[PDB]
């Protein structure tokens, strides 16, 4: 969580997910502590498994995990690992680097 | 010893709760007003690492041969500001959920 | 070493030859005139004088 | 494929041929010179070779005269092939071995 | 200096306004200055009518209709100058007299509406988009008509494709499968052609009657007995076919669409769409694809006959050929115009829409035109345009010829009719018919090669969006002055004879007559001769155009020194060539960045700020000088006086010049002594060698200007504000900052220098006590705000020029959401040759400054005078740009003669013309050395001796003889700055215009150690203090693999990088004159794995006993 | 086809376009029939194999010719696949090494074959299961780690099954797809599949590649990060003779 | 070496009444040699002030006790109605070229520093002729030309 | 102006990169004790010119190379173990 100029945040986008779900879980946690309707659980339980779903791998099932406002799909814990940039692939690939520096030859 | 094979296996609950230090399974977080990891969350670090080099989130003994404190009221260890880069958490869900993974 | 204009030397012969290349092309086309050469045989011809010339 | 121990110690072989035949014409021709260094340069002789009155020991190196001089003796209608030691041979599986690709470095 | 003109062929047409492309566009689609009654059609007018009787849901019960009858271009709210300082875009605002009906009649004129603004164009041919100015290239396409063309998938087999007008009607291609069937391909929907026949009525009789015996074609588009049905039930089937859901009889309203009425289908009013139609097709047409309210059933009209042509081409007899689609007869030109009306489209399209979604809502008792429209549907529509597409470049601004040549570019890519950046290679080629129209010579080097062009200078796109280039009708004989600008395919059925060509008086003088036809060159009887060539210049670009000996340049080469004109910044001393092509003054004009006089008046005012005339009788005009201004690429358009006080001013001629002019004609460069030899490894490969005496002469110098912006936006923390009360800075620092925040003008800038002060908020944490008991105790006051400044970043500096202040709130100003106030600082920076820097010549002589010289060095001339450049030989040969060397001849005559010339573009100079002015000018130059004293030293001597021994002077000449006999060869004799002694053997030597280019070092060469390191990816990416990181890619990786680099390569992925722990460790190490390294673990190795975690998935690491090891040790 | 494309359309091992038939069975030809239809029998004692030609195709096999077990019968290109079955591994190596060279050479590079050869080799790595020993009867195997089980069951545990296989000509790209070590296989087009199978076998990696080593910020398994140099260690005169008396103690 | 003018602060300004702007101005000044006199005298100030219509010129400088302008005509600034200007311009003793970013100058601020362009020398050539004086058909006639802008004569140099 | 002594130095050992490997160890320890470690020492040290005399050179590898090429050093593959190597190093005025 990394603040841009003022109180902007640069949020990992991993973290949303990573609140999509806790939510649920208590939402689908609270239900069945006290008053449990048989649809409703099942709904939000439904749910759940789907906001695991979203943390693991968001671009599957077909519906991708929205943000409040834009339709860009964020990031999932695959994405992550997903090449271009992502662990697997970041090294052989790129990295910027410390001792450096160009000029026309 | 050094390192020579990387195996990569499966997830026993047992386990991934034998790694957590505590479990986010609680609300959610950072104070954008002040820059406090929220209590319980995403960042806090009484689960995770101290958000500090060494210190607590109040005032205790910024030593170096003690190894291990947790302070009066809030829980954060003073040992090194990395171990926020390597601390796992965990969402104990309330049933099943599958990894769609192995699913998809 | 450096090139002026007149390093790019053209070669004594290319006038003739190519007043030999033009005579040899009046000869190809009159030939056709004729019927001797295939509309095809008129042109590989006239393509196999030019890179030869 | 990493050089990753001094010969492996087989003694399959490849057989770098000098001539050529040209399927439109069935005829053959002795390669151009090229080509001929380009597979011999460099490499380790597999089986012995005599020729003019020459014999060149098993696993010798073969260097830039030396292949100069087997084409040469190729056209004195001695030598047809030469049997050497390559990477298409080479059992060291995770990696040519030093004896087989030889040199070029 | 006079100039000596040459050449014959005597331009019979002066160049075209060049900018028409542009300019007459627009007017004709914005018929402002013509009455509402007039107005025919196309542009804006037509977008109404295309779009304006506008009827309600049901058909004929419901009342309203709502009709358009004129609009009216609104007028300029904001100066074309507060745009680009307020940020706005120069607009007008549009206005509709729409006219609402009804069903108990009331006939509503609501006096006009406002339909949303419309983007005014400037004199130049450019826009104006929320500042900045834009420019809207000319895209092509497929010119509507009909095509078939060969089928890819399936050989000796053919497609048909109906393509009609862009944004009017949709893509109809018609195939034949492996089954026979025939099939209808449209919206990317197929279904059997068949059933659409059947609905137009065919009978499976008349069918066969009409397609048969050739080929057993019909017997595949047969056998749907099924549906050769009810030509009513065919139409319901076939809209269940194209719209999945509603299966009603009302089938006729979809298949009006892609049939009758100017809704779609318009493959024209009755022009390139009918007429083509109507020669390739079987003849007799009116405007539609098929025609439906005959009388309640449609009556087909292209359909049939096209097939038919299909068939007529899957065996055929001869004149049932294929197309050529990259003929120009086949390609059109949308301009501006069009493409800004064709918008119009997309917006009143939208507006119509919610209208009849209004008609419907409302009381229709009271609904009005203000009530029915939106004014929104259209803006956001045209606003998308100007901003948001593809064909709206920003505006190439280097000097007045870049920006020139912008306006004339056209483009194949660009909005939905258009290929992509991974198709097209049979496009690409310099197609044959190109010539006079597009030019075979100015396309970018790589990627989209062929894809952009440039139009030709006497080209001129017409009525409906073909190229056509003049020619002079030959009355069998004479050369008429008629002159017939003449399409594409209007070309290819006449024998027209080039420029080259002689000429006695008005008429053909040779026998034997060069001339082409369709596209073969040929040899013609001058009788049978129809056409001519106005110019060589017809078949070359503007900047094609410029290069002096084009004939001479091999046309690779050309194409480089083409462009790289383009990138010829301006400067300073900027001169005009010495040997020029003709258009440089004219470019100059057409590009009106030079200022010139309105009407034949005198001049009564002239100062570095204005220039004012009284116009003969006509009033008294003050034209403003602009004055440092930043071209959009940084350069500094300004303006100079190049007039005296109380002079009478020619007509309309030059005033003041422009960023790249000399007295009125173009100067991209200097001209400057050249001499083509090889340094002492300095000029290897292209690099050239400087004279430090053309920095004393402040020659190849121009100014820069870049330009910094700050915002200043609200926060959840409070607002950014432009203070120069910086927290904690010494009123040394704020030292240049005005009682505002913002540099003061004429201050000069280093790295690291407050431009603009700006506080922020930011709570990043709760000071505990202690510290705040220690806070008072020592006296400096807590703040409440963090520094976040503007500042000049590494690199940079130079002098504070301008400033620039836009408020929320402010009249004409609109930040975007958040922000509020925003700070602009200019800042310019004269530059002068630098080693890095790249000089280029007309005819593509690319090469980097790699010595600079002091004049002790250079070769010099016996008269002492030293060289400028020196330029190596072995350049030339490979490059065939022999222009070069011819330049280089005639310039060292100039030199001497004092003049300049004019050689036209095949032509120009010969070597008989140039041999013998270079004669004149050594009789001259060596009259000089006589008459002042001397002659021919031992020096040039023992190299006229050696010189002969190289056959290249005459033997049994005097030294005297023998030099003239070189310096005609155009070589001279140079002399070694460094050593008196002589070059053995003579060197070409003389005047050669060099361009400075766009590049520089200056811009480019940065070099780290170490900093500013990103929290998100954590390694090295932006510098504040320090800047800069160089990318490893993959390449270098493989590079380290390959040498046996181990622990180089691993440094490059850890310690430099994301390695907190190791950089650190390293850095913490060099600082102590320790070894460095001994890394604990690559940081990605425990990345990775907690990564992975994350995700489940235990990954155990172990050594070679097999046991585990935790990489982490906490 | 030539150029780059031909060097691609070799290192992946790609049945062309043309493919310009092959006889499959040794044998004697007999061109018959023109303009109407143009077809080619390669007839030996026995069998007699029939090759329709396209009828524009210029064949270079005229009648009573003998022919060879895979000797071409067209002109045009030749499938790599084809040969392999009709003429085995070997020939097909040497047909590829010396294809691709057929271009490099002809335009003007010129580089040693053995680079082309390690290439090759490669292409050459796996083969699949006929009739096995231990594993499933199908599965692709490398063929160094299958000699790990044939002469392994025929010499100490001598018996069951020698495991018997196939030879199989991989392109370049799928031969690269196909590499045991999980961390290397992730990098390519869909790194799940490859981490959901390694995760489910307790897959061990062994990092004996470069590619791998890369990937974790590891020292490359070569050069000075080879195993059979980096160990080595520089004692140093009076160092040594010091160190030699402590050793004794 | 640099100059002031009135209301100048930066090189890429104007004047009013002035048709020149600093820039060429300065490119202009440049050109101008000034001729010393005193030794002791290492570096002086010129003052120019001009007005009206008027076409200032070099010439249309102060003279001062120690200093010989040496190319009065010469071009400075060509002056409109209603043109100020008041320079000083000032020149020190230097060697070579040394380009106006590596001096800097001091003289107060809004100074710009001048590029300076100092030697007297303004081209030379030499001519190596046959000679007559009776020795070997094989001597060599030095002959050095040499130009100066008249600060310093061909002799001194 | 090629590595001084380069060709003898790819001879003395067998794979080259062992050549680095040991430029590189060597260099390593020539630095972890100011260079009171030299096996080189009279006036054999590589130096420096300067605006001043030749001071002693301050390139450990350079040293290590100058050092190996005299045979006075010796590659042990597996002579003497890493645990004693570390051990009897940390002697020699090493602090
Ligand atoms: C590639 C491209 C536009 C590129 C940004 C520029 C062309 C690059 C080719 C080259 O310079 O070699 C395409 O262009 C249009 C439609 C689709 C394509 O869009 C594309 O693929 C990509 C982008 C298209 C439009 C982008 C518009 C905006 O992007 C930035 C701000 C807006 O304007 C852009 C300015 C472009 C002007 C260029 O002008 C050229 C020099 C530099 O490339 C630029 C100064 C001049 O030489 C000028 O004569 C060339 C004009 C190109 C004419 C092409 C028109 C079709 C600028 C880069
Ligand atoms: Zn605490
Ligand atoms: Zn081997």
């Amino acid at each position: 969580m990394v603040q841009v100029d003022g109180g902007r945040f640069a949020t990992s986008d991993l973290n949303d997910l990573y609140r999509r779900l806790i939510n649920r879980n208590n939402r689908l946690k609270k239900l069945l502590a006290q008053g449990a309707p048989e649809i409703i659980i099942r709904n939000e339980k439904r749910m759940l498994q789907e906001a695991v779903d979203a943390v693991i791998d968001n671009g599957r099932r077909g519906s991708p995990v929205t943000n409040p406002g834009s339709e860009r799909p964020l990031r999932s814990l695959t994405d992550i690992l997903s090449g271009k940039q992502g662990r697997f692939r970041q090294n052989l690939l790129g990295k910027r680097v410390d001792y450096s520096g160009r000029s026309v030859i | 010893k050094e390192v020579r094979k990387v195996r990569i296996a499966l997830a026993s609950p047992e386990k991934i709760r034998s790694w957590s230090y505590g479990e986010v399974e609680k609300p959610e977080t950072i104070n954008y007003r002040t820059l406090k990891p929220e209590r319980d969350g995403l960042f806090d670090e009484r689960i995770f690492g101290p958000i500090k080099d060494y210190e607590c989130a109040c005032g205790k003994y910024k030593r170096q041969r003690f190894e291990g404190k947790v302070c009066e009221r809030c829980g954060v260890e003073v040992t090194r500001s990395i171990v926020r880069r390597y601390r796992m958490g965990h969402i104990e869900l309330a049933t099943p959920a599958a990894h769609i993974w192995f699913v998809k | 070493i450096t090139i002026g204009i007149d390093d790019a030397v053209i070669p004594e012969e290319k006038q003739r030859y190519l007043e030999e290349a033009d005579r040899k092309l009046r000869q190809i086309e009159q030939a056709y005139e004729m019927g001797f050469l295939t509309d095809r045989e008129r042109y590989d011809q006239v393509i196999q004088l030019w890179t030869e010339t | 494929i990493v050089v990753r121990e001094a010969d492996c110690g087989t003694t399959n072989y490849i057989s770098v041929p000098l001539f050529q035949m040209d399927e439109v014409t069935r005829t053959l021709r002795l390669r151009k010179r090229s080509d001929i260094e380009s597979g011999l340069y460099g490499r380790v002789l597999a089986r012995e070779v005599e020729a003019l009155g020459r014999r060149l020991e098993e696993g010798r190196y073969l260097s830039l005269e030396d292949v100069h001089f087997l084409i040469k003796a190729a056209e004195a209608g001695e030598v047809r092939e030469v049997p050497v030691r390559s990477p298409l041979t080479c059992q060291t599986r995770y990696g040519v071995c030093q004896k087989c690709y030889g040199y070029d470095l | 200096m006079e100039i000596k003109r040459f050449g014959r062929i005597r331009e019979v047409i002066p160049l075209p306004p060049l900018t028409e492309i542009q300019v007459e566009s627009y007017k004709k689609a914005l018929q402002a200055d013509v009455p509402p009654e007039k107005r025919e059609n196309v542009g804006i007018q037509a977008a109404f009518k295309e779009t304006f009787p506008i009827e309600e849901g049901d058909k004929g019960k419901g009342g309203l209709v709502l009709d358009f009858l004129e609009y009216r271009i609104g007028d300029p709210p904001f100066s074309q100058d507060e745009c680009r300082e307020k940020d706005l875009t120069y607009q007008a605002p549009l206005y509709a007299r729409l006219q609402l009906i009804h069903k108990d009649t009331g006939l509503i004129k609501e006096d006009e509406v406002f339909l949303g603004h419309l983007p005014l164009m400037t004199e130049d041919g450019s826009f104006i988009i929320n500042g900045a100015d834009r420019v809207i290239v000319s895209q092509i396409h497929r010119s509507p008509g009909v095509y078939f063309t060969p089928d890819p998938a399936r050989p000796g087999r053919y497609i048909a494709s109906i393509i009609p007008l862009p944004k009017r009607g949709p893509w109809i291609d018609l195939e034949v499968e492996a089954s026979g069937v025939v099939t209808m391909k449209v919206n990317k929907r197929k279904f059997p052609l068949v059933l659409l026949l059947r609905v137009l009525g065919y009978d499976q009789e008349t069918l066969v009657r009409e397609l048969s015996a050739y080929g057993d074609l019909v017997q595949g588009l047969l056998d749907e007995a099924v549906l050769a049905m009810r030509p009513e039930e065919a139409m319901v089937r076939l809209f269940t076919l194209l719209r999945p859901g509603d299966p009603p009889k009302k089938d006729k309203a979809l298949a009006y669409l892609f049939g009758l009425l100017a809704d779609p289908k318009r493959y024209d009013l009755g022009e390139a769409g009918r007429y083509k139609a109507e020669e390739k097709l079987g003849v007799g047409l009116s405007g539609r694809t098929l025609v439906r309210f005959e009388d309640g059933e449609f009556k087909d009209e292209v359909f049939l006959p096209t097939l038919r042509y299909l068939f007529a081409l899957t065996a055929g007899v001869p004149g049932h050929e294929v197309d050529d689609i990259d003929h120009l007869g086949n390609r059109r030109i949308r301009t501006v115009g069009e493409l800004m009306a064709d918008q119009f489209r997309v917006g009143l399209a939208r507006l119509a829409r919610g209208v009849r979604e209004r008609m419907v809502m409302g009381s229709p008792d009271t609904l009005t035109p203000a009530k029915l429209v939106n004014s929104r549907p259209l803006e956001a529509a045209l606003r998308e345009f100007f901003s948001r597409s593809q064909l709206s470049q920003f505006k190439d601004e280097t000097n007045p010829l870049s920006s020139l040549r912008h306006k004339r570019r056209i483009s194949a890519l660009g909005p939905g009719g258009l290929t992509r950046e991974r198709a097209g290679f049979d496009v690409r080629d310099v197609h044959r018919t190109h010539y006079g129209r597009i030019c075979p010579v100015e396309t970018p080097e790589g990627a989209n090669i062929g894809l952009i062009t440039s139009l030709a200078a006497y080209a001129r796109v017409d009525a409906l969006g073909f190229i056509r280039t003049p020619y002079r009708r030959v009355k069998n004989g004479v050369v008429t002055e008629e002159v017939v600008y003449m399409t594409a395919s209007e070309e290819d059925r006449y024998t027209i004879a080039q420029a080259n060509t002689p000429l006695e008086g008005d008429r053909i003088a040779t026998d034997r007559v060069v001339a082409r036809r369709r596209g073969e060159p040929v040899i013609v009887a001058p009788e049978e001769v129809e056409f001519m060539d106005v110019s060589p210049k017809q078949v070359f670009s503007l900047n094609t155009n410029l290069i002096p000996f084009l004939e001479h340049d091999d046309a690779n080469r050309a194409l480089m020194g083409s462009n790289m004109q383009t990138q010829a910044v301006p400067l300073i001393r900027a001169q005009a060539p010495v040997v020029m092509t003709g258009l440089e003054e004219r470019v100059v004009r057409d590009s009106l960045a030079a200022l010139y006089a309105e009407e034949d008046g005198e001049v009564v005012k002239v100062d570095g700020t204005r220039i004012a005339v009284r116009y003969e009788d006509g009033r008294l005009v003050e034209h403003p000088l602009r004055r440092y201004a930043r071209s959009n690429q940084g350069t500094a358009f300004d303006q100079r006086p190049r007039v005296r006080v109380g002079q009478r001013v020619k007509k309309g001629d030059l005033l003041a010049d422009g960023p790249a002019s000399e007295e009125g004609f173009l100067a991209l460069g200097q001209n400057v002594l050249v001499a083509i030899m090889p340094f002492d490894g300095y000029n290897f490969e292209d690099a050239i060698v400087i004279s430090e005496e053309l920095l004393k002469r402040d020659f190849y110098t121009s100014i820069h200007i870049e330009r910094y912006e700050i915002e200043a936006r609200d926060t959840k923390l409070g607002p950014e504000r432009i203070t120069r009360d910086i927290p904690h800075l010494s009123e040394a620092a704020l030292r240049d900052l005005d009682e505002e925040g913002i540099v003061r003008i004429g201050a000069e800038v280093k790295p690291g220098d407050i431009l603009v002060g700006r506080t922020s908020f930011k709570g990043e944490q709760e000071p505990s006590p202690e510290e705040r008991l220690l806070r008072s105790i020592f006296g400096e006051k807590a703040r409440d705000v963090k520094d976040t400044s503007l500042r000049v970043p590494p690199g940079e500096g130079g002098i504070v020029v301008g400033r620039l202040r836009l408020r929320r709130g402010d009249p004409g100003v609109e930040l975007k959401p958040g922000v509020r106030e925003v700070v602009r600082v200019f800042v310019a920076q004269k530059r002068k040759l630098q080693v890095g820097d790249k000089l280029a010549n007309r005819h593509g002589n690319k090469g980097v400054v790699a010595k600079i010289l002091p004049v002790e060095d250079m070769p010099h001339l016996p008269d002492g005078t030293p060289v400028d450049v020196i330029l190596n030989p072995l350049g030339v040969p490979s490059r065939m740009n022999l222009g070069q060397i011819l330049e280089t001849h005639l310039g060292l005559a100039g030199y001497f003669l004092g003049q300049r010339y004019i050689s036209p573009v095949f032509d120009g100079a010969t070597e008989p013309e140039i041999k013998e002015l270079l004669a004149e000018a050594f009789n001259l130059y060596f009259g000089k050395r006589q008459g002042e004293g001397f002659g021919v030293d031992k020096r040039e001597k023992e190299v006229l001796a050696r010189a002969e021994k190289l056959g290249l002077v005459s033997p049994g000449k005097s030294p005297e003889e023998q030099l003239k006999e070189l310096f005609d060869l155009g070589k001279v004799v140079l002399y070694d700055g460094r050593t008196g002694e002589p070059f053995e053997g003579p060197i070409v030597v003389g005047q050669m215009f060099i361009m400075k280019l766009y590049h520089m070092v200056e811009d480019k060469m940065h070099a780290r150690s170490t900093g500013p390191y990103s929290l998100i990816t954590q390694q090295p990416l932006g510098g504040k203090a320090q800047f800069g990181g160089q990318r490893f890619g993959e390449m270098e990786v493989w590079a380290l693999e390959a040498y046996g680099a181990a622990h180089t390569l691993q440094e490059m992925l850890t310690i430099k990088s994301d390695d907190i722990e190791g950089r650190n460790a390293a850095y913490q190490a060099i600082i102590k004159g320790e070894d460095v390294p001994e890394p604990s673990v690559p940081e990605s190795f425990r990345v990775l794995v907690k990564e992975l975690q994350a995700l489940a998935l235990d990954v155990q690491t172990l050594d070679e006993k097999d046991n585990p090891v935790d990489i982490f040790e906490g | 086809t030539q150029g780059l494309p031909r060097v691609i359309e070799l290192f992946e091992a790609r049945r062309p376009k043309a493919k310009a038939v092959i006889s499959e069975i040794d044998g004697v030809v007999r061109i018959e029939e023109g303009e109407d239809r143009l077809s080619v029998f390669v007839e030996s004692e026995g069998f007699s194999k029939e090759y329709k030609l396209p009828k524009d195709a210029r064949l270079l096999v005229k009648d009573g010719d003998y022919v060879e077990a895979g000797q071409p019968l067209t002109r045009g290109a030749i499938d790599p696949h084809q040969l392999l079955e009709a003429k085995g591994p070997e020939a097909v190596e040497r047909y590829l090494v010396d294809e691709i060279q057929k271009v490099y050479r002809a335009q003007g590079v010129k580089l040693h074959d053995k680079h082309i050869e390690i290439v090759v080799r490669q292409m050459l790595k796996y083969v699949e299961v006929t009739d096995p020993g231990d594993s499933r009867l199908l599965e692709g195997q490398v063929l160094e780690k299958w000699d790990v089980e044939a002469l392994n069951e025929r010499l100490i545990a001598e018996g069951k099954v020698p495991v018997a296989w196939k030879p199989l000509l991989m392109g370049v790209t799928k031969s690269a797809l196909s590499t045991k070590s999980w961390l290397s296989a992730a990098s390519f087009q869909n790194t799940t599949h490859v981490l959901t199978e390694a995760a489910i076998a307790g897959k061990k990696d062994e990092l004996i590649g470069l590619k791998e080593n890369v990937i974790l910020g590891r020292l490359i398994p070569a050069g000075t990060g080879s195993d059979f140099v980096r160990f080595t260690q520089v004692v140093d005169q009076r160092t040594l003779k010091a160190i030699e008396e402590a050793r004794k103690e | 070496t640099s100059v002031y003018i009135e209301d100048v602060l930066h090189e890429f300004s104007t004047i009013p009444g002035v048709k020149e702007d600093v820039v060429e101005i300065i490119l202009n000044l440049k050109e101008l040699v000034v001729r010393f006199l005193d030794p002791k005298m290492a570096s002086t100030t010129l003052i120019l002030r001009a007005e009206g219509p008027k076409e200032v010129r070099a010439g249309d400088f102060t003279p001062s006790a120690d200093v010989e302008i040496m190319n009065p005509d010469l071009h400075i600034a060509t002056l409109e109605e209603g043109g100020k200007l008041y320079m000083e311009v000032r020149v020190d003793r230097g060697v070579g070229y040394v380009p106006a970013e590596r001096h800097g100058i001091k003289d107060r601020i809004n100074a710009i520093p001048v590029d300076a362009i100092f030697s007297p020398v303004r081209r030379v050539a030499f001519q190596v002729e046959d000679t007559r004086l009776g020795q070997r058909t094989d001597l060599d006639k030095l002959t050095l030309r040499i130009w100066t802008d008249g600060s310093v004569t061909p002799l001194e140099a | 102006m090629a590595e001084p002594g380069i060709d003898k130095l790819f001879g003395m050992v067998d794979s080259k990169y062992r050549l680095t490997v040991v430029v590189a160890k060597r260099a390593q320890q020539l630095l972890r004790h100011r260079f009171k470690n030299t096996v080189l020492e009279p006036e054999e040290r590589p130096k420096m010119r300067t605006l001043e005399g030749l001071y002693d050179d301050p390139n450990a590898v350079t040293w290590a190379m100058k050092e190996l090429l005299t045979g006075r050093l010796f590659f042990g593959e597996n002579l003497v173990p890493e645990d004693r190597l570390q051990k009897e190093m940390e002697r020699l005025y090493p602090t």
